[PDB]
């Protein structure tokens, strides 16, 4: 589905608090 | 998780959360408490910057 | 007298209202004060239990004293204001951006 | 209770829309090249404020007793010299120090007494044929006064007052405010050249005297003036003019706008603060251009509407009989501790019971008791001198 | 002599002195304490500030 190789995505596995003013 | 720690103490007072004060103390006598809550977390807040 | 040591029996000439769901209005149970949304939540609590703490040691749902449901609490104060402008030589207008 | 007018066509007032005024000096510092922003009460722009209108050529004679806020935008498009002076106090009935502020034909004489105000204070004179002088004739301001706190006589002069229908010829914009009882008075007059609603462009207020007045102006209401010539016959009933002039009544609002000073020294140009996303922009970065690019500004919060409280079902009253004021409590050193719950309880009901000499709440404001719930309460009554009484405090020995 | 809320007015005529200008000496002008050199100057300012 994505345009990643064999290698890619193999290690793309392994790989609340904005009420407080921690936004992301 | 270090700042989520420094919100819920005292800082030298009785309470931690701002409408748990004001509906127990009045203003003009919580100024001394109110004052130890903000520097304590301005200290934090250049931690954490830094 | 103690303040938040044990569950509302004594207070005041203070008397009950209605409760009303899906508003950021503020709430008072057992003297403990906030503002949030009460929703639904599926966890449930202990009978020999009655205010809950989370990971960040917050209020997130109270027990109610008379219909002795859950209702979890969802402060609205999440978001931001932002305006993205192209110049103000080529046009006059802007886009306000919500974050 | 005095002699007004009869056959009064009263219309009701329009509204308008304003074209960036009421801009005045914030501070008496002196800046050039070098942009400014504070917060202070002024006029938001693009705002909507009452017209009010004075047509006779039909039989319109309006002036209300508007309540007085903090800061009155005043901006009246006179042509004739239709708006004489004004007058400021809270009841106007001879019992507090009003302020009075009529600009006559004679002088200008501000007296700060407790003068007594009809129910329609206007000027009247009347135009001769042989002469065309336009000396004062009937004056129904005040009664009588008795009292004053503050006397000013200005010079001899002799006032024009013109009567030319058609165009508008000066604008004079006066800005009211009171603060900390100072009562600040900005003039600032302008020609013009049109027919009515509002001319645009960008004025500057200049201070004319501060007078150190200690009262308390609630509401005020603008003074006209009645042109009476030799045709008419000289009575209240239809023999009046009151012109075609207007008046713009605005109430300031406490806003922040950027003041620009360029190398003279004086504003030319406002921008918003808090208003439209593009002139926001230009107020927070400091500059009248911004590049093209992202920006952030405020935050946003929803503010509640409602309050709901939830306390359990207690319907008792806990007995204040044998614990408060009872027959004989125990000593200091054998003290009795009894436990009150289940029961609602209050100290509003303990003063005509009897006097307590001394209410003071350690830990916690007396005056929040009835706004949390009380958990466990002990009743530690003991009797000692009062000699005594001082020492039992938490930190004392 | 009475004292009430009202803006007191009647007060006291203060002492003026000389002026010393091209010394590095204080000052106090409308309460403002400094201490600086009163060079002359030509530019102008606004009356009413």
């Amino acid at each position: 589905p994505s345009k990643r190789s064999f290698i890619e995505d193999l290690l793309f596995n392994k790989v609340a608090q904005k009420f407080n003013g921690l936004t992301v | 998780n270090t700042l989520v720690k420094q919100l819920s103490s005292n800082f030298g007072a009785i309470s931690s959360v701002l409408n748990d004060i004001l509906s127990r103390l009045d203003p003009p006598e919580a100024e001394v408490q109110i004052d130890r809550l903000i520097t304590g977390r301005l200290q934090s807040l250049q931690t954490y910057v830094t | 007298f103690e303040l938040l040591h044990a569950p509302a029996t004594v207070c005041g000439p203070k008397k009950s209202t209605n409760l009303v769901k899906n508003k950021c209005v503020n709430f008072n149970f057992n003297g403990l004060t906030g503002t949030g949304v009460l929703t639904e939540s599926n966890k449930k609590f202990l009978p020999f239990q009655q205010f809950g703490r989370d990971i960040a040691d917050t209020t997130d749902a109270v027990r109610d004293p008379q219909t002795l449901e859950i209702l979890d609490i969802t402060p609205c104060s999440f978001g931001g204001v932002s305006v993205i402008t192209p110049g103000t030589n080529t046009s006059n207008q802007v886009a306000v951006l919500y974050q | 209770q005095c002699v007004n007018l009869t056959t009064r066509t009263q219309l009701p007032p329009a509204y308008t829309n304003s074209f960036t005024r009421g801009v005045y000096y914030p501070d008496k510092v002196f800046r050039s090249s070098v942009l400014h922003s504070t917060q202070d009460l002024f006029l938001p722009f693009f705002s909507n404020v009452t017209w009010f209108h004075a047509i006779h050529v039909t039989k319109r004679f309006d002036n209300p007793v508007l309540p007085f806020n903090d800061g009155v935008y005043f901006a009246s498009t006179e042509k004739s010299n239709i708006i004489r002076g004004w007058i400021f106090g809270t009841t106007l009935d001879s019992k507090t120090q009003s302020l009075l502020i009529v600009n006559n034909a004679t002088n200008v004489v501000i007296k700060v007494c407790e003068f007594q105000f009809c129910n329609d204070p206007f000027l009247g004179v009347y135009y001769h044929k042989n002469n065309k002088s336009w000396m004062e004739s009937e004056f129904r301001v005040y009664s009588s006064a008795n009292n004053c706190t503050f006397e000013y006589v200005s010079q001899p002069f002799l006032m024009d007052l013109e009567g030319k229908q058609g165009n508008f010829k000066n604008l004079r914009e006066f800005v009211f405010k009171n603060i900390d009882g100072y009562f600040k008075i900005y003039s600032k007059h302008t020609p013009i050249n049109l027919v009515r609603d509002l001319p645009q462009g960008f004025s500057a207020l200049e201070p004319l005297v501060d007078l150190p007045i200690g009262i308390n102006i609630t509401r005020f209401q603008t003074l006209l003036a009645l042109h009476r010539s030799y045709l008419t016959p000289g009575d209240s009933s239809s023999g009046w003019t009151a012109g075609a002039a207007a008046y713009y009544v605005g109430y300031l609002q406490p806003r922040t706008f950027l003041l620009k000073y360029n190398e003279n020294g004086t504003i030319t140009d406002a921008v918003d603060c808090a208003l439209d996303p593009l002139s926001e922009t230009k107020c927070t970065l400091k500059s009248f251009t911004v590049e093209k690019g992202i920006y952030q500004t405020s935050n946003f919060r929803v503010q509640p509407t409602e309050s709901i409280v939830r306390f359990p079902n207690i319907t008792n009253l806990c007995p204040f009989g044998e614990v408060f004021n009872a027959t004989r409590f125990a000593s200091v050193y054998a003290w009795n501790r009894k436990r009150i719950s289940n029961c609602v309880a209050d100290y509003s009901v303990l003063y005509n019971s009897a006097s307590f000499s001394t209410f003071k709440c350690y830990g916690v404001s007396p005056t929040k008791l009835n706004d949390l719930c009380f958990t466990n309460v002990y009743a530690d009554s003991f009797v000692i001198r009062g000699d005594e009484v001082r020492q039992i405090a938490p930190g004392q020995t």
